[PDB]
């Protein structure tokens, strides 16, 4: 038994916390939409 | 159908003992997207109030509400986005950065590095014009433990 | 049950049995129509059918996997629906396609009037590979009802 | 929870009744999945 309920707008913030990495990843997609890695 | 305004929606349930949010999900042009494993294309609860499911994919991991996919807008594989984080009991976040990329044997996808609690799944991406270019949730741990969600989006 | 070949989906939620509709295993994939099924999961009596994809448009579901059927109506052979009726035996009704003109392209119709719980059945080539699905179509101007040849893509 | 229970093999019969007629029809489909005439 699910339900939903608004958590807000979708807007940009023009001023917002900038952080996280870029990485390059060698990754595989299974049937079931489940990402792995390529070594 | 309940309130189908426009922005971004939590997906609760009350299966467990508290109410657990599982996952995250926008709403746009009168339909819902949210990633497929948050929901398992189950029918949603809407006040009273009933969405029932329009299409969904696994292997997408994604699903919509009432209607077809309606998230068009993609990463320009070059500018920095922002994260809508909707954790469990936590409110609405913004977190930018500048996505990575999934090489695949198909093209290469886009992908955030941010970890969040199981439950966040279904937060949008955002590029820096306000429009939802993916949904977060599905991806990979690397040898650090944090996450690497891809940029998971369907087609108009 | 993971045996290839056509099933029934049924619910004991009404008086007793009752059959809302068809559907089709291939290849560990069910097929069926999606307004028989709602996109639901479905007991195999000891398996379980978890929803895998599916469209309102199209009304199609498939389960477990993706969508395998591909076969294709050649527009001139005839063809055999295989008709799976509520507490009936399954028996094959050879016909020769009508068409559905649309403003994306022309589909393949069956006039046959078969009732409720009939829609996924089959509708085979001369190969009896699946070309389609039957259970969801129009009414003409007399009242009689007309099936669409619903097939989706693998 | 719907359930499944099998109905038969999928084949061709060679001897089956002939019925039914041939219509050329435009139609056209709704975004609710729902076919409609022109």
């Amino acid at each position: 038994d699910m339900y939903i309920e608004r958590a807000g707008d979708i807007t940009w913030e023009k001023d917002a916390e900038v952080t996280g990495n870029s990485p390059r990843l060698d990754v595989a997609l299974d049937e079931s939409g489940d990402f792995s890695l390529v070594e | 159908k309940g309130e189908t305004t426009d922005g971004v929606y939590r997906v609760m349930t009350r299966r467990l003992l508290g109410s657990t949010q599982v996952g995250v999900g926008v709403m746009q042009e009168g339909v819902f997207h949210t990633m497929w494993h948050v929901t398992k294309g189950a029918a949603l609860r809407s006040g009273e109030g009933r969405l029932d499911p329009y299409w969904g994919d696994v292997k997408q991991d994604l699903v919509s509400y009432c209607g077809p996919w309606k998230l068009d807008a993609a990463w320009d594989g070059l500018s920095e986005v922002q994260l809508l984080a909707v954790p469990p009991g936590e409110r609405a976040k913004n977190i930018q950065t500048l996505p990575g990329i999934f090489k695949t044997k198909d093209g290469d996808i886009g992908a955030v590095a941010l970890d969040y609690p199981a439950g966040t799944s279904g937060s949008p991406i955002l590029d820096k014009c306000g429009r939802v270019i993916g949904l977060y949730g599905n991806g990979v741990v690397i040898k650090n433990g944090s996450y690497v969600s891809a940029i998971t989006q369907g087609k108009r």
